[PDB]
């Protein structure tokens, strides 16, 4: 049975009895930087099991009127164990990441989520005449959510779902590494993202390599007396984490 | 005599460690304990199943 | 030889292998190890379960009985000892033996006999060394009714003569049981009509053991206390079972009082804070 | 519950319970009141030294319609007990997904400084703690219980071993039985 | 010329033009824990260059009346970059350390220090009837100093030099890995300490593996108009740093 | 085998060789010998450092404890002995062990038990030989609260039964430490918050040892004094250190009073004139 | 038996000097002390330097 699967990274292990295979980035699997592609001359540090493990973020509640959510990495993991510590003390970073979104219900509930990883998910502002604030793009492990209607915020992100806050069609986000969580068949979604960037390495605070978006295309629904609380938890584990440029920790 | 040399238990100065023994009595009940019988087979209690179960596989399917 | 399993070095994982998932309903105990649910390093484990052996576990002298007998014939004091051999009057050793349903082994029996002079105003004596006599009487043999009974002739019954001061008397005995193994538990009766004796006493019968002073008499009253010790060797055990939870009440049956499964605590989430800088 | 089957019951409910600790306890196979009496711990009490890993098997006894994900974490000695799921998640954890496979094993690796530990564990030979949380939650269909029982099993691994023969402190008397 | 020497660990490098060879612990050089000596089954983390680098502690001033100083490791490095971060997040630790004490003067100054590394330097209390407080044993990179006379503190350490706060003779401390800094010939002292303990690994906050003591046997002296400020700086770099038992950071 | 170095015959010299000149700053102990700084004759040295061996040095029975326990239950006199095993209450042996930081070895334990009869006006007795019982209780085992406690059943705890007059009881024990070596010094705490116990007592825990008279009671009050002796064998020692200078104050820590480095004298140039014809 | 003949320590009539030994117990901890292990290596404490220093030469140069 390919339904059941097990994931093991570091001192963490995830279990599943209702998965749907595993999407591996753009056909590639996380790998350390090679010598014929490196730029930083200093010998990198590789904490390995210390940083490459499963980090669970704050759960989110899926409601009949939920429009979606989104996280930005590696920023969202700035306060996660040693992975966040290396981000502070190092100028350059490089990691893989294994996204694992969980969400279970019952054979009597219905709904369908879209777990996607969007590289360089540059987003727009609510007020097209102004700019956006980092605080409105990503706020730690705290998820930002999409709205079923237009936003008005000064420096807020245009959370209107239909445009995914990028000025595009949500139905075309399938062009990015993704999976769906169709409650009647699924229970979770896993995506192994390889380091994608136009540079061997990059800062992890200044640059948001990719954005994880969970947009429901099939509204959550159910009958009376059926558990109304359906949470959606996101777990991610860095892979082949390398760091360069060691210096005094950065004051957030 | 009917001496029988065996191996002693590791000492606090490891990493001539053998002793000699001879039975003087006619009854086996007179011999010393068998403190060196290290046999094991937990299967009887931990895996008394009729169908071998492979760890890396589902218990039921 | 009796070494413990080593831990294979394990790395990342992502397959359909589910060693962590199982079903206890099968009555099968999970054979998982750390390397199956995480990344482990190679470790040459040299530890040994040499002291966990049933032999090393049960092969240790443990007291099983104790009685006192006097020298002078004053009042209603017993001048000799009598005992229906069994190891159900000393909770310590009894609890170990009861970890298994059946047992088979030879045994080393040691006796620790000590004497004393009872208090008094004028008790100046000069008694020579006291010599004792321990006689084993298998089921059916004639039992002595006095410290001068003919039974103490020890014509064929095994007996020991020991004088104080010397090392405690000892002697080994084989596997007496008329069965293929000693029985610690007998969920049955002595009579076919399902009545009479129930349990251990229904079938076990190792005979009796008597002791006394071979010395004729003492000027002033004196008493001795004999302690019997059992040390099974060449051990064999079958059918393990749940250790005794409720305190032992009787030495003839398994009667007990509803005992708690374990000690209590604040709540299921209670864990004492031991880190307070 | 010291004399009822509820002592073994580890309830789990439907509905929001995020941030709530389902249960927790120390890792004292022979001293902890939770393990103190199990077959495993019951034997350790005849010895003073122990070493090896432990297999904590959890079985969901709810209905076949109930679903959910629990986070079984183990934190080695050194810091305070995980007050939040994030803190617990930083340690050796196992995310159990309830499904056809009823049971799930949380193997507690032997991560000690010394080769052995005392059954009569003190702060020096501390082993750590084990806390359980809700990874997601327990969703259930209409006409189905909202509270479920989760049994816990404990046993030693192939790398376990005792060492110092001693008398068990769970049995005594005040006079010869009769 | 064996006078000049260079040390390179991680992104740090020390230079010397007046050293006196290098003492290597008890003849041993730092090495990672072998499989036939390990106990912790979990795979350890080895930050390498991230933690194994030269960490300079607060300098100290050597005065004509200075009696001595002492530091306790690895405790003293609890707030040093990533080496301190791994101490917080891990239950077990293991490291080598390369102690390098600097102290220069001039051909016109005089004095002689005793740089020593004392394993398990259990110290006594001022008031023999009471106990000592961790706060008085070691206080971060801040050095504790020996006094030329008896102390009286409630839970203070018997700082009287002659007994080195251990109830022994200072003249016998030469039995530990050490070197002297005789200003007329020296300029610094280096000592490579191998992991010394009765256990493969151990906690780094609860246990003070070794104590570094700098006791002057030849009082600092000089003439008028001669620089009166003679500082003594201590630099140490972990070696073969291994960590086990990853969990939530420990709150100091 | 353990022979000492011989002295090579040396003659005049006049070169750039400077064996006498060095620099202690390196932390290197000069390896010079007489032949390097003078003219010496050849000498076949047969001396041996056979008695300087750590084995021959520490392998000698040394008293580590001593307590007294009475026979009769009069007043508030202890009728049994209790002791939290350790070698920090006897300065002699404690000082030797503390010459090294870590130790590993098996050990031979001997007991010297002696009894007596307390003074009195009318104390005429005739007590038989006194039999004693020494029981070792590893950390966690049940502790007896009386000379008739069930704990004395010695079901699994090692115990010795000895009667006066015979040779002092003895028995060997392996390397108990849960660590790879015994620790004489522990510059750390018992709690991670850096508090609680500090030093030896923070980690060492060899259990306890109890003793008593197996004799029921004595007409008149009597007392016995047990002396425990330790003799390490198959020794291994690591990290040598400065011998204890200040007298030992507590047996739980290293507290001390500022002690003099050594005895005094007139002046640095003082040397007693022992030649006075 | 498992007898093992060794050499005795020189007597006061030197310049048959050997003894026999047999272990009777199963535990190595029961054996007698190892009073004849004469190993040495002062280098650890007397010359723990990284660069070998030749006696007949200057410590520093
Ligand atoms: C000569 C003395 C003979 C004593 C016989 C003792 C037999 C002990 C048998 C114990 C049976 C049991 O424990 O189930
Ligand atoms: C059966 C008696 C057992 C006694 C155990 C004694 C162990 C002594 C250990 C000494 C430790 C030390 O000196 O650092």
């Amino acid at each position: 049975s390919d339904r059941v699967r097990s994931l093991t990274l570091g001192n963490s292990t995830i279990t599943t009895q209702e998965s749907a295979n595993v999407v591996v980035g753009y056909g590639r699997w996380p790998e350390y930087l090679r010598d014929d592609e490196a730029t930083a001359e200093d010998q990198p540090t590789q904490p390995d099991v210390a940083t490459c493990r499963f980090y669970t973020l704050e759960s989110v509640q899926w409601e009949k009127n939920s429009a979606g959510w989104w996280w930005k990495f590696p920023e969202a993991l700035k306060d996660m164990g040693l992975f966040g510590q290396n981000m502070l003390y190092h100028y350059l970073g490089r990691a893989g990441y294994t996204i694992h979104v969980q969400c279970n219900a019952s054979k009597f509930h219905q709904g369908c989520l879209l777990v996607v990883c969007v590289p360089e998910a540059e987003m727009g502002c609510s007020q097209t005449d102004k700019e956006v604030a980092a605080m409105n793009l990503t706020k730690g492990e705290a998820a930002h959510k999409f709205e079923p209607t237009k936003t008005n915020g000064e420096h807020t992100v245009q959370s209107i779902v239909c445009n995914a806050g990028m000025g595009v069609g949500v139905g075309n986000l399938t062009i990015y590494p993704h999976q769906w969580i169709n409650l009647r068949t699924n229970n979770c979604a896993t995506i192994v993202m390889p380091y994608v960037n136009s540079v061997p390495m990059d800062n992890m605070f200044r640059h948001y390599n990719f954005t994880l978006m969970v947009i429901p295309f099939a509204p959550l629904d159910y009958a009376a007396q059926a558990s109304e609380y359906v949470p959606v938890t996101v777990t991610i584990a860095p892979m082949c984490a390398e760091y360069n440029g060691l210096r005094l920790a950065y004051q957030q | 005599m009917g001496a029988q040399v065996s191996t002693q238990k590791t000492g606090a100065h490891e990493t001539i460690i053998h002793y000699t023994n001879i039975n003087y009595y006619k009854d086996a009940a007179s011999n010393s304990a068998n403190r060196q019988d290290f046999t094991q087979d937990p299967g009887k209690f931990t895996e008394p199943v009729k169908d071998i179960m492979i760890k890396t596989m589902p218990a039921l399917n | 030889i009796a070494r413990v399993a080593d831990t294979v070095a394990s790395g990342p994982s992502n397959s359909t292998s589910i060693p962590a998932l199982t079903a206890v309903e099968t009555g099968h105990t999970s054979q998982v190890e750390p390397s199956d649910t995480m990344q482990t390093r190679h470790v040459k484990n040299y530890h040994s379960r040499s002291e966990s052996t049933v032999e090393n576990f049960l092969s240790r002298s443990a007291c099983v009985y104790i009685e006192e007998y006097y020298t002078k014939d004053q009042d209603n004091v017993n001048r000799y000892m009598s005992w229906t051999i069994n190891a159900r009057r000393m909770v310590q050793l009894r609890r170990k033996f009861e970890l298994f349903t059946y047992m088979r082994f030879d045994m080393e029996i040691t006796f620790v006999i000590t004497s004393r002079q009872l208090p008094g105003t004028s008790i100046a004596q000069d008694m020579p060394p006291l010599t004792h006599q321990i006689m084993y009487i298998p089921p059916g043999g004639p039992v002595p009714n006095s410290v001068t009974d003919f039974a103490w002739q020890t014509s064929t019954n095994p007996s020991i003569f020991w004088t104080e001061g010397n090392a405690p008397p000892r002697m080994s005995i084989p596997f007496i049981s008329i069965g293929n193994a000693y029985s610690n538990f007998y969920d049955g009766w002595s009579h076919f009509s399902q009545n009479g004796v129930y349990g251990y006493n229904a079938l076990n019968n190792m005979g009796k053991l008597y002791a006394r002073h071979v010395n004729k008499d003492t000027p002033y009253q004196m008493s001795s206390t004999i302690r019997v010790y059992f040390k099974p060797k060449h051990i064999r055990v079958w059918v393990p079972r749940p250790p005794r939870l409720s305190p032992y009440i009787k030495s003839s049956n398994v009667n007990f009082n509803p005992t708690n499964l374990t000690d209590e605590r604040s709540s299921i989430t209670y864990v004492p804070d031991t880190i307070r800088p | 519950n010291l004399q009822s089957m509820d002592a073994y019951h580890i309830e789990v409910n439907t509905g929001n319970y995020q941030g709530e600790k389902i249960f927790a306890f120390q890792m004292q196979p022979g001293l902890e009141s939770v393990f103190k009496r199990t077959l495993m711990g019951e034997i350790l009490n005849y010895y003073a030294h122990w070493s090896g890993s432990i297999k904590l098997t959890f079985t969901f006894c709810g209905s076949a319609m109930a679903t959910g994900k629990l986070l079984l974490a183990y934190s080695p000695p050194g810091a305070d007990v995980p007050a939040t799921r994030k803190q617990a998640m930083l340690g050796t954890h196992m995310i159990w997904d309830i499904g056809l496979q009823s049971s799930c094993v949380l193997c507690i690796p032997w991560i000690s400084q010394t080769h052995y530990r005392l059954v009569q564990q003190d702060e020096y030979t501390s082993a750590g703690n084990v806390t359980c949380w809700y990874q997601t939650g327990i969703v259930v269909p209409p006409g189905t219980p909202n509270k479920c029982v989760v049994l816990c099993f404990a046993s030693a691994c192939n790398d376990f071993s005792v060492r110092m023969l001693r008398d068990t402190p769970f049995i005594g008397q005040t006079a010869l039985l009769q």
